[PDB]
């Protein structure tokens, strides 16, 4: 209209929006800084930053935009555009990009008392130090830290916003239910907010935003625990296999290149800080490794299957621990013509008896081999049990605490 | 008092920064450049692009900026900032990206006499055509095309600069700021100035500065990280040769599985050279012949199982294939009676047989042998001949083949 | 404030931002020049290039911007827009992959006496030259060059604030460990250009990488695949897969160089230690591959077309399992009747001929697996003790 | 010209403010009507959750300051006015996933004498889309765009989709435009529902900028051919393999091969499958269900093949064959699944005796061999007659579950309309 | 220059950007319009997105830009920014990843008669309609639609500076070949704007893709790997390795055709040959597993629990193998006396039995030489129609 029109001549007459609103010198301006979250967009472990759309709520007071509204046909407030007026600089200060500032420069709320509102949107990039320790089953906690570039506590004094009814602080970032999106990979479950200082310097102050975020671990335990489970199971069963079948090697190789390839696989979606070992990470090397024990031992069995007495000789002690005592507990107990035609059929029961005893030593090598391999099928099943659910109940026992402590 | 203010004050009141300073209507520009590489950051190979740090350097004379010594204090110098200048508007024809202009624009050194001293620095991705013929044993020529993007052959003429009457046509390397690449060796680095004679004095492509730089790759992290498990693993094909043709021998397994890891190196080399279809890279043609020559091995393996593991049931052993495979390549007693006659009249058939299983076998292990000669002569020839070509890719000794000038300081 | 507003009218009324902060045209600006690594947020190994979040302090004096704080309500410090003033055109001067200035026109303080301070930020992205030569137990040092672009020593002078990089704020990285920073001031001269020095701050990081991350991802496993590859000469020939195993280690270990040469960057100014345990790695499987084929060609040695050499024989079954403690070695028609009974006991006694003889080429291929894994088994744990000097055992 | 003259008089002899609302009064409302035309549907990936689209934004507003007597100046009855001299609504994508808010390129707005100000600028918006993985890659998706006016409140200006006239009578445009002659259709994505709305939410005020928007809805349905051809089939095949392998016998020495093979190959389907997708909980995706069900069938499988073989290499020398297992696996079973069917002498004569008493032992103990053979083969014929079904049966339950799923036919489930360009209401 | 300062100054004293270069509001503004291809920069397949450098070049008069040359020292060409006059709206059509508009701002040719000369360069990333259906031998149609946004045609009028676009400086792509150029104009009518036609022009290339990246990187190994589908046939069952050679042939068959989705956009247009080939490549290899696996089964028959029917005996022992011709097939004494006819007994039982088993594995062995002789006719009829 013509009335507004005339309020803006007014007001910006000698109005400069490079000097902070002081009335007098050494006033300083009381900013409220609060955020509004409408979508956690990205948390990425690789490079350990977060994404996030909101809004910055500040408010603040410029006694220089101050009019009488009877005298402008009872305008209250303007919408003016934020270049037109002194702002603080309030910017994220622990960004990963190097965008400091807002990207959306929405209009000022000037009201006749000198009150002035802003709202700007931004997709600020944060940087979140990542605690890798139990991932996939863990919780983040990545902070917003803002505060003015510019001014420091001589100039400015950062506060809490207020709330619709502006009665009370609002000491938490606010979200709005008709305008945010639920991320489906991250709960937010505390979101407090704080004014920190520095003791070794009185000149700063900033309000920081905290977002503790509990990650949903479905994605990780559908394409990567199970499978390593079952490659598990085929790691226990390399032993419930007779050595003669000829098929051990390639069953314990197999499930020894499978877990390598999953882990180098996921080797791409962890984080790559060098702090800790993610609880998935040490839970395949452990497989890896079992997985190694089984084919070693699977080659141990099939040694001790294929002795004969033409090559080894039993000692002592293979026979009184794995023919005596082992099975046991394993429930796994066991005319010149005639003449010479004469000395022809000694000579063919010989060679019988002969090999008939031969055979007899080569089956005790045999029941060695199977006593042994049945023990170790007894032994690495426990491990691969007690290890995996021990692992798995570490990782379920890790929640974040009751009081977010900020 | 700072005199260097007045005389700014002065110098670009009245001064349009749109006008090129000509003095009069005949009057050409003479504009110099000079370019200066501190660091070849890379040589993408997938998107073909060319990534330097440079400093261009571009000098000209611009009449209206000159002035008395003796009337400002012997001020002879002054720094303007370059957006407040006409500027020739020298960009860099050959970008991959939009990025036609320099990166910083730095302040133009302005004498007394009118001379402007401008020297930018600038990261420039310019398009390099990569020859894959001889990867990893290659050398690439890659080009710096500058020119005005506004003034033709009228109004402007380019030139490369010269220092004591001897023009630079190379481009200069400062050892004060400089760091070698560790993957290439600039062999040579002319400079000339190129003309487009299907044009004419107009149209501002008429005229170019051309920088070229002549860019030798290092092959030895190629050769250790690729080259030699490659070859290593393709030579494992011909001790098929020596395993049992039988059950447990594992001749496919060790042939099918050599194939394998080929095709798993195939797909490294891939992830290495682009993805331009002119010509095969080098390591690809040795490639594909080990993966050829172990699929003929396969077949091989396939063939000489077949042969060792025939049996009189299924096959007869011709006369004519056992002397070419064997002599050139290489009351109650009637009862009891009749029971011991039959018994050894079985032993006896069944000793004949295993004998005739052992001659196949001996025939197989015959072809076995004269195969494996075969394939350690081809597998050995072939790797020769394909690293020996590469070997053998030498840099050409003069920057242009034609030129007997060496372009060098 | 109207006292400040006024203040602001009176200081940039005829102040021009192109001219140099002199009184006088011979003298030169003191720049002091402060700065301040907030994040290391990556080094980029293959690419050659380092990325950090910093502060660039500026502090040097403009005479034109003084004033009297009686005249102005005793206002002492102001903060101005940076594009309002004369600002140093300082650039990096090794820069790779962002920009050469600063490009965050941030406020600067200017004090009543003229004094201006302006600590902009800035993500350089400097050429870091990557020593690939310990990885992933490896040291960098690569810095960043700072020096005043368009304007000599003799108009522009630069001088750092203190010996070493603010490190008070810095974040702590996770992968990296700052060992050393330090900040060395040069003068340059040309032979061009004998009066006018060049002045440049070159400021130097030393980064001591955390290894935790590729031992666990990379090292381990190819161990594991190393110690794997001996065990071949444990397993039987008669089980038929030495094969299987053997080819099996190979496949991962071609998998893993694959690993490896898409980890490291491309230069062959040094070769990586990690490249070169792998090529000797694969050459040891190799080798296994090969011996353990002549092997299993030994072990189904025909005694009818083979038969044994005399030296063979002494060499593995007189003198070499003696060697060895630690293993369990060993060292009318009744006449047609007649002659079918003679017939048996002949071709058994040619068969147990005969396979006496093969039992004696098994046993020597016993004694060569045995020889071999005792040698590869000392080979396989004599490397693994010896490599990046040790440190990977330490570690 | 006359267009100068009169570009002149309405901007600079008028004193034309860029930066107030076109209102005769402070309190009276602007209204902007609104609406969305689609271009091209650039791509919607999956794993980013972004949806791109090139649209043109049509804004419709009157401005009392921008009218004129087409009589005092020549008949001119339009006029092309840059946006950058004239006041327009700052309308913006709020659920972008960059920090592109406004359009792309700022074109012309044209201004008739009346004082109707229309523009069309073109963009290329990046929003966030939720993706539902439940039905992959059978799977419709439901994306959004909203906009709000973030520069004055809903006192201030009001939002309202553009209207149409078909016979005199006005109706609103309650869908996303499609020009035929502008439009592209997308080989992977079929558009079903395309409406748009105008959102009012009462729980909070007109006092500021979050009561009221526009926004437009895209219901696609994913065209499944690709997906069906290149992943699903040859997962299907190497699957069947799996239950093959029950048919090899156990001295071909290959069963634990090709089962293992099996799972291999399973498994690098499943994780390519992975790389496709987000990394979200809400659900498993139908194909992934597949590949764990038919994982664990194969696993089961594998560990069956090995029993089968740990029976058929059972010798007296180490197992007895029980009566039990001997009447379950050789008399019971392979009738329910119909399975096929002087001194010299006397020395002589003591060592033919024990020739002949050996030889004895030996066919007794390769008896027991054979029927150890026998009930392994009984143990691996009961095994394919329980898994094969199985195996088919979810395979065929699973597959045509996720066929059965369409997009509802009518979007916003309480509403009746239907939303299309079809029948207006 | 003092002359072209002062005709500069005078030039845009009084000129007002926002105006159309008409003399009568009624009049169009003609625009010659040409588009010269730099270069190709590149062809996304799978986001269906083409890349290119190219220069757009335009042409009209403004009247408002005349001059005498004989008052300004006989200057008859200036060149001034692009900023400061008025320009026409040129719009790609079918952006997806760019700019709308010409960004770059550089200098424009201004004669003095009033002729405009402006070839501001541009990165054009439009829309391409990929058709997969011959890949890697496909040729790509996909065009530049450049028109007028804000103005129709009786305010503004574009025509096209010649049939084809400007290919002289055209730089070599390495991977497309262009077979054709040309462009049209259109008239369009749109339904926000039906009154009145609005002008385009539409520039389209076809290029043909050079195939030998794709033939040497995967068609080759494709076909190395399905020629070893056949070996199994002539491997014999007693080797113990043709479940390996087959499902390791099968597992790099799946592999190379996983390799190739990778390479084609996710539209259900059309399907490739090459995956289709693929597919039934992979069809035909798991059905020689099959019949691999029941030659297997057959080789191992035990005589005890199978008896051969006499539908198998008649035609896989009888008929066939005449048929196939390059094959090159077919007191305590009386214990004693007991004892020795037991083992003649077990020995005509033992005998019996191996020739039954004998017959088993002939079958089998039949089998797969019909399976061999099929796979070679497959063969010779796949190369002779190829070629
Ligand atoms: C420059 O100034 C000096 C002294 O003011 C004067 O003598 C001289 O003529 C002027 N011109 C030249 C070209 O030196
Ligand atoms: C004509 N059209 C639909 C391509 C663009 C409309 O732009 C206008 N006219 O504002």
């Amino acid at each position: 209209s013509v009335m507004e029109d005339t309020l803006l001549s007014v007001l910006f007459e000698t109005y400069n929006p490079k000097v902070r609103p002081a009335q007098t010198v050494g006033d300083k301006v009381t900013v409220r800084v609060g955020l509004t979250l409408t979508n956690l967009l990205i948390l990425n472990e690789k490079i350990e930053e977060m994404t996030t759309n909101v809004f910055l709520n500040l408010a603040w007071t410029d006694y220089r935009l101050q009019w009488d509204p009877a005298a402008y046909e009872g305008i209250k407030d303007l919408r003016i555009p934020s270049s037109d007026v002194w702002q603080p600089d309030i910017v994220l200060m622990n960004n990963n990009d190097g965008s400091f500032e807002i990207t959306l420069h929405v209009n000022v709320l000037v009201q006749h008392t000198g009150a002035v509102s802003w709202q700007p949107s931004a997709i600020y990039r944060s940087s979140c130090t990542i605690k890798v320790m139990y991932f996939p089953f863990d919780w983040q906690n990545c902070t917003m830290v803002f505060k003015s570039y510019t001014y420091d506590t001589s100039e400015v004094t950062l506060q809490h916003a207020l709330d619709a009814k502006g009665e009370r602080e609002v000491k938490e970032i606010v979200i709005n239910k008709d305008a945010f999106t639920e991320n489906g990979q991250w709960s937010i479950e505390h979101k407090p907010s704080r004014k920190n200082w520095r003791s070794d310097d009185p000149s700063y102050e900033d309000v920081t935003f905290y977002l503790i975020i509990q990650r949903k671990p479905l994605f990780y335990i559908v394409y990567t625990i199970i499978p390593c489970i079952l490659i598990s199971i085929l790691a226990i069963l390399v032993f419930y296999l007779p050595p003669d079948a000829g098929e051990k090697m390639s069953l314990s190789i197999s499930a020894l290149l499978a877990v390598t390839v999953f882990l180098l696989l996921l080797a791409d979606k962890v984080p790559e800080t060098s702090l800790s070992v993610p609880i998935i990470i040490r839970y395949l090397m452990f497989i890896m490794i079992l997985v190694a024990f089984s084919v070693i031992l699977s080659v141990v069995v099939l040694n001790l299957h294929h002795r004969s007495p033409n090559t080894h000789t039993m000692p002592n002690w293979i026979r009184q621990i794995f023919i005596e005592t082992l099975p046991p507990f394993l429930w796994i107990q066991r005319p010149q013509d005639l003449k010479e035609a004469v000395e022809a059929i000694k000579y063919i029961a010989e060679q019988l008896e002969s090999a008939s005893e031969f055979d007899d030593l080569k089956k005790d090598w045999q029941y060695v081999a199977m006593v042994a391999d049945r023990l170790f099928l007894y032994v690495f099943f426990v491990i691969c049990s007690i290890g995996t659910f021990s692992i798995f109940l570490d990782a379920s026992h890790n929640v974040p605490p009751d009081n977010p402590f900020a | 008092e700072n005199e260097e203010g007045r005389l700014i004050e002065k110098l670009l009141g009245d001064y349009d920064k749109r006008i090129i300073p000509a003095k009069t209507l005949d009057h050409i520009i003479d504009v110099t450049l000079k370019l200066t590489l501190t660091n070849l950051i890379s040589l993408n190979e997938k998107e073909e692009a060319l990534t330097t740090n440079v400093w261009i350097e571009i000098q000209w004379n611009d009449y209206r900026l000159s002035w008395n010594t003796s009337e400002y204090e012997g001020i002879d110098l002054v720094r303007i900032p370059s957006e407040l200048l006409w500027l020739p508007d020298v960009v860099l024809e050959n970008n991959v990206d939009g990025q036609f202009e320099v990166a910083y624009y730095a302040n133009v050194l302005v004498y007394n006499d009118g001379s402007m001293y401008w020297l930018p620095p600038a990261i420039y991705r310019s398009t390099c055509p990569i020859a894959v013929t001889y990867f990893p044993f290659d050398w690439q020529n890659c080009s710096l095309v500058f020119r005005s993007q506004t003034y033709n052959a009228h109004e402007v003429n380019l030139q490369l600069s010269a220092e004591e009457g001897e023009a630079v046509e190379w481009i200069h390397i400062d050892p004060e700021d400089f760091t070698e690449n560790g993957e290439w060796t600039i062999r040579h680095r002319p400079a000339k100035k190129n003309y487009n004679w299907q044009l004419t004095k107009d149209d501002t492509d008429f005229q170019e500065i051309i920088f070229f730089l002549i860019i030798q790759r290092k092959p030895l992290f190629y050769i250790i990280n690729i080259i030699a498990p490659c070859v290593l693993i393709s030579s494992l094909v011909v001790l098929v040769y020596f395993l049992p043709a039988q059950a447990g021998g594992q001749k496919c397994t060790l042939s099918i599985s050599v194939l394998l890891a080929q095709t798993i190196f195939l797909f490294l080399i891939a992830q290495k050279v682009p993805e331009t279809s002119l010509n095969v890279p080098l390591i690809g043609k040795y490639l594909i012949f080990v993966m050829f020559v172990s699929m003929l091995i396969v077949m091989n393996c396939v063939i000489v199982l077949n042969v060792s593991l025939r049996t009189p049931n299924t096959h007869s052993l011709s006369e004519k294939i056992k002397h070419l495979f064997l002599g050139f390549l290489p009351p109650e007693i009637k009862s009891c009676v009749e029971a011991c006659n039959f018994i050894a009249k079985s032993t006896k058939e069944q000793n004949d047989s295993g004998s005739e299983n052992e001659n196949w076998v001996l025939i197989g292990k015959v072809i076995d042998k004269a195969c494996f000669w075969i394939a350690l002569l081809l597998f050995s020839i072939g790797t020769l001949a394909i690293f020996l070509t590469g070997h053998f890719n030498q840099v050409p000794e003069f920057p242009f083949p034609g030129d007997p000038r060496k372009y060098v300081p | 404030s109207e006292h400040e507003t006024r203040l602001v009218a009176n200081l940039l009324e005829n102040y021009n931002k192109v001219i140099r902060p002199v009184e006088h045209h011979t003298h030169f600006v003191d720049i002091t020049v402060g700065l301040q690594l907030i994040q290391l947020i990556s080094v980029d190994e293959v690419n050659q290039i380092v990325e950090t979040n910093v502060r660039l302090r500026q502090q040097w004096i403009d005479v034109r911007l003084r004033w009297n704080p009686a005249d102005y309500g005793g206002i002492k410090k102001i903060r101005l827009p940076s594009d309002d003033v004369w600002l140093p055109d300082l650039v990096l001067y090794n820069n790779a992959d962002g920009d050469f200035a600063i490009v965050h026109m941030t406020k600067l303080l200017l004090d009543y006496t003229g004094k201006i301070m302006w600590t902009p930020p800035a993500i350089f992205k400097s050429y870091c030259e990557i020593i690939v030569t310990h990885f992933p137990f490896d040291q960098q040092n690569c810095t960043m060059k700072l020096g005043i672009w368009t304007y000599d020593g003799t108009k522009v002078s630069i001088s750092p604030e203190s010996d070493r990089p603010d490190l008070s704020t810095f974040m702590e990285s996770g992968e990296w460990v700052m060992k050393d920073y330090r900040g060395w001031k040069h003068w340059v001269y040309y032979t061009c250009c004998p009066d006018t020095p060049y002045l440049d701050i070159t400021y130097h990081f030393i980064m001591q990488r955390i290894p935790l991350y590729f031992v666990v991802n990379v090292i381990i496993p190819c161990l594991l695949f190393s110690f794997l590859t001996g065990l071949v000469f444990y397993l039987p020939t008669d089980s038929g897969e030495k094969m299987t195993l053997s080819i099996s280690v190979l496949l991962s270990l071609t998998v893993f160089l694959l690993v490896i040469v898409e980890l490291i960057p491309s230069t062959s100014s040094a070769v990586p230690l990690i490249g070169k345990y792998m090529l000797f790695t694969m050459i040891f499987v190799i080798s296994s591959i090969i011996i353990t084929v002549v092997v299993i060609n030994t072990h189904h040695r025909s005694p009818s077309t083979h038969t044994m050499p005399q030296w063979v024989r002494k060499i593995f079954i007189d003198t070499i399992p003696n060697v060895m403690f630690f293993s369990t070695m060993k060292r009318p028609d009744v006449k047609s009747a007649i002659e079918g009974v003679k017939y048996i006991a002949e071709h058994m006694k040619s068969d147990e001929e005969s396979s006496n003889a093969a039992e004696e080429w098994k046993y020597v291929a016993m004694v060569i697996d045995h020889i071999l894994l005792c040698v590869f088994m000392l080979i396989c744990i004599i490397g693994t003790v010896s490599v990046f000097a040790g440190r990977l055992i330490e570690l | 010209n006359e267009e100068e003259r009169l570009i002149n008089d309405l901007l600079i002899v008028n004193k034309y403010n860029k930066h107030v609302r076109p209102v005769k009064h402070n309190n009276e409302v602007v209204n902007i009507a609104l609406s969305l035309t689609l271009s091209n549907l650039i791509s919607l990936k999956e794993t980013d959750e972004t949806l791109t689209s090139n649209v043109w934004m049509d804004h419709a507003w009157y401005d009392h300051r921008l009218t004129w007597n087409a009589s005092e100046y020549s008949d001119i009855s339009i006029l092309r006015l840059p946006p950058e001299l004239v006041w327009i609504p700052d309308i913006v994508l709020q659920n972008n996933n960059d920090g592109q808010y406004h359009v792309a390129y700022f074109c012309n707005v044209l201004v008739r004498p009346n004082g109707y100000v229309t523009w069309l600028p073109p963009a290329i918006f990046r929003s966030s889309c939720p993706i539902n993985v439940l039905y992959f890659p059978f799977d419709w998706q439901n994306c959004s765009l909203k906009f709000t006016a973030l520069n004055y409140d809903a006192n201030e200006i009001t939002m309202d989709l553009m209207t149409d006239t078909i016979d005199g009578k006005d109706y609103p445009i309650e869908w996303i435009i499609i020009d035929p002659e502008a439009f592209t259709e997308n080989g992977e994505w079929e558009i079903i529902h395309k409406p748009a709305k105008k959102n009012i939410y009462p729980d909070k005020f007109p006092n500021g900028t979050n009561y009221q928007d526009v926004t437009f809805y895209l219901i696609i349905r994913r065209k499944p051919l690709f997906y069906v051809i290149n992943f699903i089939t040859p997962c299907v095949l190497i699957s069947f393999l799996a239950s093959l392998a029950f048919y090899l016998p156990a001295e071909s020495g290959e069963k634990m091969s090709t089962a293992i093979s099996v799972l291999l190959a399973q498994a690098v389907f499943l994780l390519l499958t992975s790389q496709r997708l987000p990394e979200t909980a809400l659900a498993v995706p139908l194909i992934g269900k597949y590949l764990m069900f038919i994982m664990s069938l194969v696993t089961g499988v594998i560990v069956n093949c090995g029993i089968v073989l740990n029976f058929h290499f059972r010798t007296p020398s180490t197992h007895v064959l029980s009566t039990r297992v001997k009447q379950i696996f050789l008399e019971k079973l392979p009738r329910i699944l119909h399975m096929s069917r002087h001194d010299e002498i006397k020395s002589g004569i003591d060592s033919t005796n024990y020739i002949v008493k050996q030889i004895k032992e030996k066919n007794a103990y390769d008896e027991e061999v054979g029927n150890w053979n026998l009930v392994g083969q009984t143990i691996d014929r009961l095994s394919m007659f329980i898994i094969t079904p199985v195996m088919v049966l979810g395979t065929i339950f699973i597959f045509v579950m996720g066929n059965f799923n369409h997009p509802p036919a009518k979007p916003f489930e309480g509403d009746p309309f239907d939303y299309s360009s079809d029948h207006p209401r």
